[PDB]
């Protein structure tokens, strides 16, 4: 197994503890300022998903200063995380292209 | 603060018929809300959860119904046991805030 | 063609069961939903609840008591509505309705009259009704025929098997004693009567009874 | 789930006049909303889909407007046939739900 | 045809097919939540393109566990496979690159 291919199960690992760790910690941040919607967990895991792929709907989002850095920390962990997969079928695709010639 | 509002304060029926508490919310809460039984010197009772799901141990009599702002709880052919105050509870907006209770007499 | 077929009458005791029926035509896609509608007499639809042949789930009304189960068969293109423990609240009229998936009932089904009722099934007495021999006419003749001590409701009638609609009026059924009565108006220009064949049909779904009566002159 | 108010309940027009039938919701369902008409003893037919939108078959004398809340159904020159009960049905949040009717009489 | 440009088009008609599906089986899952809005297939479809691409504007979204387990295939199919498009145009601009050294 590759360093790239490695590096992309690593990233889609660590995008799952973000996500179960963002939905706790948004709860965590969000309840005790009024108003806010991400309060109870499965809908923040699912506010977690959203964000983490970019998609961001929204229908629910984070009205405080902790719950936006975990935000911030989601958002960068997923667009990283993608990222290495694509790179990652980058050098797959190049190295294979090589051979064909 | 979402404020919830039961009304009639006291609902009257009589035996085996069905009955129909009302709670409406001050703005939209899609169906985050969940209804609690209390009988006198009881603690509450957890009766329906997310407006309309059933809860495991309670008398298939009792249904919920609603999204957005006005949600029901009811109760098909009301009986004895049944004589309580109902309480209506909104998880979608911190904080979590209760209606003033609705009474049934038969 | 019909696209959707019921059957037009079914009797049941208060607590018994029925299954309701509703045979689909025409283009059928993975995308349908049938759909059940209720009506009360004098009242409007309310709608029951819903399902997906293709995949067999169904979705229901949560505001009312659940009465009915719906359920579909692929290879008969039939969808079927279990009521069950019925009372008189749930006598009316129950429709079903198809939705190509993007929100509205395109075609109905002509529904499925429901009575619950202990009372027993009764064919109808078909009577004629022809002028008396001192009625003066004018340009036009008024003929009718007497329907009378039949259960449940509907009953269907028609003059010269629908060619003579214009014309025609069917009052609406009496209930006394378990028993309903009606009479349908039918009025024809008078030179051409009885020259021209009259007949009244009376179709009545509950007993699976169709009956003429032809209507001729008196003495 | 959206309430959707026919009113009036009853109303009245002259031959050949025109004549509107208004539909409110209570809350905003863009232009998901769909017409019935049920003649005595008929089973509903439909005619205006999604607010404004022909369907074949039905008289040109027939159109809706509308959007949002408020809907309305228009007949140019009614006439003897357009006799019956019309009500509009929605199907922009589920479940769909049906007005109460509107009958028109000449 | 080299290897990246099958994986690219085989990416396409998988989006293809998962749009397609993603419509029907939100429907699916959707209906039947009291409030829910993505139950049509015409806007369904339209819910889930995009979705796919991330744009998420939102004016439809799934309020079910279902709905959002098929929203989340959704974004990550159509993630993967702009992804893949993105690599495959790296290959090729590599490879050409090599030529013109
Ligand atoms: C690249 C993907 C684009 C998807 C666009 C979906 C538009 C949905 C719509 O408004 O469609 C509206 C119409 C009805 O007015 O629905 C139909 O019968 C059309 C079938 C798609
Ligand atoms: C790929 C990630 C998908 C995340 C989907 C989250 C759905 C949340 C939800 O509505 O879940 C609703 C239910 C209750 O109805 O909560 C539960 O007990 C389920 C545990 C997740
Ligand atoms: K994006
Ligand atoms: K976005
Ligand atoms: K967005
Ligand atoms: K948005
Ligand atoms: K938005
Ligand atoms: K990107």
């Amino acid at each position: 197994s590759a360093l790239h291919w490695r590096a992309a199960g690593a990233a889609t690992v660590l995008l799952v503890i973000v996500l179960l760790a963002g939905s706790y910690l948004a709860v965590l941040a969000e309840r005790g300022a009024p108003g806010a919607q991400l309060i109870t967990y499965p809908r923040a895991l699912w506010w977690a998903c959203e964000t983490a792929t970019t998609v961001g709907y929204x229908d629910l989002y984070p009205v405080t200063l902790w719950g936006r850095l975990v935000a911030v920390v989601v958002m960068v962990a997923g667009i990283t995380s993608f990222g290495l997969v694509t790179a990652a079928l980058a050098t797959w695709f190049v190295g294979r292209e090589q051979e064909r010639r | 603060d979402i404020l919830l509002t039961q009304s009639p304060a006291i609902l009257s029926v009589s035996p085996g018929e069905r009955v129909s508490f009302s709670c409406r919310a001050s703005q939209s809460i899609g169906t985050d809300i969940h209804w609690y039984q209390q009988r006198t010197n009881g603690s509450p009772r957890l009766l329906i959860k997310y407006a309309s799901e059933s809860i495991s141990g309670i008398p298939s009599r009792f249904s919920g119904s609603g999204s957005g702002t006005d949600f029901t709880l009811s109760i098909n052919s009301v009986e004895s046991e049944d004589i309580a105050n109902y309480y209506c509870q909104q998880s979608n907006r911190w904080p979590f805030t209760f209606g003033s209770g609705t009474k049934l007499e038969i | 063609q019909v696209q959707l077929q019921q059957p037009g009458a079914e009797l049941v005791k208060p607590g018994a069961s029925v299954k309701l029926s509703c045979k689909a035509s025409g283009y059928t896609f993975t995308s349908d939903w049938i759909h059940w509608v209720k009506q009360r007499p004098g009242h409007g639809l309310e709608w029951i609840g819903e399902i997906i042949p293709s995949y067999g789930r169904a979705n229901y009304n949560e505001k009312i008591q659940k009465k009915a189960t719906l359920t579909a068969d692929k290879s008969s293109s039939t969808a079927f509505m279990q009521l069950s423990s019925l009372t008189s609240e749930d006598s009316a009229v129950y429709y079903c309705a198809r939705e190509r998936g993007d929100g509205y009932f395109a075609v109905w089904g002509a529904g499925t009259t429901v009575t619950v009722s202990s009372a027993k099934t009764t064919p109808p007495s078909v009577y004629p009704l022809a002028p008396g021999s001192a009625a003066q006419t004018n340009s036009m003749v008024t003929l009718g025929c007497l329907v009378k001590g039949y259960f449940p409701e509907p009953v269907t009638v028609t003059w010269n098997s629908g060619s003579l609609s214009s014309g025609v009026h069917t009052f609406p059924a009496v209930l006394q004693s378990d028993l309903y009565t009606l009479s349908s108006s039918v009025t024809v220009p008078s030179s051409s009567w009885p020259s021209e064949t009259v007949t009244c049909n009376v179709a009545h779904p509950a007993s699976s009874t169709k009956v003429d009566k032809k209507i001729v002159p008196r003495d």
